[PDB]
């Protein structure tokens, strides 16, 4: 069993010369010699499913990754897995690989007014489609970005993403996988339940905000932290803001808090375009029903020279067939994998 | 020593019966009979809760949403080669 750096990584005869690329959040990740189509490929491997919220995290990202056919989001071209359901112990991702990620990109560069303009558009186009098919991704974030130098984005990792229900009460599911709340919308930290769409806008502005600036915008350490961050910056909430919070032992914790001016845009951001402050000022609202929706926001006039609304491609397999109901038995899930998965075996 | 059991009470005070429920489901995977000062012993029994071990229930205030129920336990820990775009 062909093995990189102590782990086993058995990816049969097809995939060979394993290269470690990197640790990521399902596990080990290599780089490997596709046999068949004559290139590199990336290969992820995610492995113990005795873990119930961890088989979760699988299924959503084979289920939703499996169904989904964007530009901007990277695609599942293989999955490995044992025959029998008894002999899967764990199962290998087969992507596109990709030269790096907007993580590793604004560790190195400082990108130019163009080059962030298109990158937003993609991260909007792969978004629209997203959303198209009412998913909520909920990790949008510049690790989650992948590019190569021809600067094709990709949107991935769709194991936090659930189909859009504001009726669903919040599980800590979020918080179990991902403890890092940078990118997290202000409703997301303090409401419980109602989570729309705009949760994933709020990330973007977020994610736009650091390629202008390289540093993240609001970067708290702890929760009470993040919050104070965001008031920091956005000025202490407005009163029907306030109204926008459910949990009222959460209102009136912000309320408690000292008063905080609003830190205008052009004085963080002292050399970016004005276009681009505008469109980012809608998308980190604090009130998540006046915050900006995807399709318009495509629409701003900042991102002029890309909006084209006929290859911008909508969902045709939308999940409104599941509202997918998963925390359920972890043996069942397991089987919903192997169902899954089914489709790219000998058969 | 006593100290905690101050900030105990005080957490007690502001936990109703029905904020009790949306603590205990926030302890998901971790018996359903409890009653509010009854979950802290049941913590402290089971090795989740300590004067010094409070990485838990600072855990559980976040994902119950409960701010103001961590501000309590914060105040009295600090206190004890890029190509162009078209
Ligand atoms: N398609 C890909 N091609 C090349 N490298 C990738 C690809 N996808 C992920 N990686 C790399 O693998 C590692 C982790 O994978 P992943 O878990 O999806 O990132 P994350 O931890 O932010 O979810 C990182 O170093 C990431 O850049």
């Amino acid at each position: 069993p062909e093995m990189v750096r102590g782990q086993v990584f058995d990816v049969g005869p097809r995939y060979t010369n394993l290269s470690y690329i990197g640790e990521g959040a399902y596990g080990m990740v290599c780089s490997a010699y596709d046999n068949v189509n004559k290139v590199r490929v990336a290969i992820k491997k995610i492995s113990p499913f005795e873990h119930q919220t961890y088989c979760q995290r699988t299924l959503r990202e084979i289920k939703i990754l499996l169904r989904f056919r964007h530009e901007n989001i990277i695609g599942i071209n293989d999955i490995i897995r044992a025959p029998t359901i008894e002999q899967m112990k764990d199962v290998y991702i087969v992507q596109d690989l990709m030269e790096t990620d907007l993580y590793k990109l604004l560790k190195t560069q400082h990108l130019s007014n163009d080059h962030i303009c298109y990158f937003l558009y993609q991260i909007l186009r792969g978004l629209k489609y997203i959303h198209s098919a009412n998913v909520l991704h909920r990790d949008l974030k510049p690790s989650n970005l992948l590019l190569n130098t021809t600067c094709d984005l990709k949107i991935c990792d769709f194991g936090l993403a659930r189909v859009a229900d504001p009726d669903h009460d919040h599980t800590g599911f979020l918080e179990e996988y991902v403890a890092t709340r940078w990118y997290r919308a202000p409703e997301i930290m303090l409401n419980s339940k109602g989570y729309t769409k705009s949760i994933d806008i709020w990330s973007v502005g977020c994610i736009l905000a650091e390629m202008l600036s390289n540093r993240p915008i609001f970067p708290g350490k702890h929760y009470l932290d993040q919050l104070n961050h965001i008031l920091g910056i956005l000025g202490s909430p407005s009163q029907e803001d306030l109204n926008c919070i459910i949990n009222l032992k959460a209102r009136n914790y912000l309320l408690s808090l000292p008063h905080k001016n609003k830190v205008p845009w052009n004085r963080l951001f002292p050399n970016a375009d004005s276009k681009a402050l505008d469109l980012l000022d809608k998308m980190l609202t604090f009130n998540p029903h006046k915050r900006i929706e995807v399709e318009q926001a495509l629409a701003h006039p900042y991102l002029e020279q890309y909006y084209d609304p006929s290859d911008e491609p909508i969902a045709e397999a939308p999940f409104k067939f599941d509202m997918e109901l998963d925390d359920l038995p972890k043996e069942k899930l397991k089987e919903l994998i192997f169902e899954e998965t089914a489709r790219f075996q000998p058969g | 020593m006593a100290e905690y059991g101050t900030l105990l009470q005080d957490l007690t005070n502001n936990i109703t019966l029905e904020d009790l429920e949306q603590l205990k489901s926030a302890c998901k995977e971790d018996e359903e009979i409890t009653t509010g000062s009854a979950w802290f012993s049941f913590l402290e029994s089971h090795n989740k809760l300590d004067k010094d071990n409070l990485s838990y229930i600072e855990h559980i205030f976040e994902i119950s949403r409960r701010p103001d129920l961590l501000t309590m336990v914060v105040d009295y820990r600090t206190r004890v080669k890029l190509a162009p775009p078209p």
